[PDB]
């Protein structure tokens, strides 16, 4: 159970910067085993984009949580930042706040000033782990 | 492996 580069290259067939997107995607899914590349429609049935869906390990108050996220890579990735969302399961609820809006969209200085090649997905996830470690984007349903 | 979240606090 693993995704080969061939399957990835196919997903980003319509992207403007293919090799760059594939390279970073491989780097991300190798380090973060619970993130998986998925090709799905975004907003319109004709608008297919690849996203990384799954969880990332976030330490909070002495315990590690698998925070559910979805990172949509635009067809202009890595020159434009990904559009990121928290994806709560039925057992949790989104915590609207400083870094999460009403739709679950994530806001971070790293995304706001995103600039290739200094900015990348590995750096973005590292930031998320730190920021969400201070303020979780989701909490369980008590 | 499985999505988890901390309790309110």
């Amino acid at each position: 159970s693993a995704v080969s580069e061939s399957q990835l290259k196919k997903m980003v067939s319509k992207y403007k910067y293919r090799d760059l997107t594939v390279r970073e995607t491989v780097n991300v899914i190798t380090l973060y085993k619970d993130l998986k590349p998925v090709l799905d429609s975004y907003g319109t049935g004709s608008r297919e984009l690849m996203n990384l869906t799954g969880t990332i390990p976030v330490p909070y108050r002495g315990n590690t949580y698998n925070i559910p996220i979805c990172l949509w890579l635009l067809d202009t990735y890595p020159y434009n930042p990904p559009i990121c969302f928290v994806k709560p399961t039925s057992s949790m609820t989104i915590k609207t706040g400083k870094h999460v809006d009403a739709n679950g969209k994530i806001y971070l200085p790293y995304l706001h000033e995103w600039k290739h090649p200094q900015s990348d997905l590995l750096g973005l996830i590292q930031v998320m782990i730190v920021v969400f470690g201070d303020e979780p984007p989701v909490f369980s349903r008590p | 492996p499985e999505p988890t979240a901390p309790p309110e606090e």
